[PDB]
């Protein structure tokens, strides 16, 4: 029917939009990790000198719980770059007020880094570089404190949000419908803003009957995560607050500097 | 304020 045409429209208009926006997909990220890929298989980094020897096929651009922190920031400011990139593909997205367009972009990146992580994650570790990396849970909780605690909430998400098994069709309209938040602190125009979202809801709904309909209310459990996201979010704004506090040997990239400033 | 956000969303 014509109501449900329209919502298929949009849920194909954005799965376009992210496999151009995002070079690594989660159809591609599962088959790197399941040896599936006839593909190079991913350089494995479980300790210190897997480390040192895995700078070949990863990019840095002193202490090495310092240099990882760093690269996460690195694969933070790409991702933001990304993100912003699908936000303008979302139909109406460039239409509202540019200042609502920052501060939308300024409270979705984190949450939506953290959804699209979880694609790269198993209970064991998660790709990096565009999965050409394999960094250990392990490794990552082995570095000292504060950095030893900065990765695990991330895998205790993703290990819980990737058993409802969404597909990047569905995942795109997840991203569109968290970037379309009408409760972001300092919005001036909700209601632009909740009519898209309202929108982009009724076609993530139709997406979780059609493209799942041996599931049921797939939907129902997805909305429920869009709080445990913030929660990551909070959570990991605080622990950056820890991290600059205590260390002076390092600054943050500005961009995450302009999104964390007057954030939580 | 956001001027590297903007710049992103402006490009």
């Amino acid at each position: 029917n014509p109501e449900s045409a329209d919502l298929r429209a949009l849920a194909k208009h954005l799965y376009d939009s992210y496999i151009k926006s995002f070079p690594l997909t989660k159809a591609k990220a599962r088959a790197i990790l399941t040896g599936k890929t006839t593909d190079k298989s991913p350089f494995v980094i479980y300790d210190m000198n897997s480390l040192m020897m895995g700078e070949d096929k990863i990019k840095f651009k002193k202490e090495v719980a310092i240099r990882i922190f760093q690269g996460c920031q690195f694969h933070s400011v790409e991702a933001v770059q990304e993100i912003t990139e699908y936000a303008k593909s979302i139909p109406g997205f460039v239409n509202l007020d540019l200042n609502d367009q920052v501060t939308l972009l300024k409270y979705g990146v984190h949450e939506i880094i953290y959804t699209m992580l979880a694609s790269l994650m198993n209970k064991d570790g998660v790709l990096i570089s565009e999965g050409q990396g394999f960094m250990t849970r392990e490794f990552l909780k082995s570095l000292r404190k504060p950095f030893g605690d900065f990765m695990e909430p991330k895998f205790e998400f993703a290990v819980k949000f990737n058993a409802l098994e969404l597909d990047d069709s569905d995942l795109a309209i997840f991203i569109a419908v968290i970037i379309l938040s009408g409760d972001r602190p300092g919005l001036l125009n909700v209601k632009p803003i909740e009519d898209i979202q309202d929108n982009l809801l009724q076609a993530l709904e139709l997406q979780l009957k059609l493209n799942h309909p041996e599931s049921s209310q797939l939907f129902a459990k997805l909305l429920q995560k869009m709080t445990d996201l913030r929660q990551i979010v909070t959570e990991h704004v605080q622990l950056l607050q820890v991290i600059k506090k205590t260390e002076t040997d390092m600054s943050l990239h500005p961009l995450l500097q302009e999104i964390y400033k007057d954030l939580y | 304020r956001h001027k590297i956000l903007h710049r992103l969303l402006q490009e």
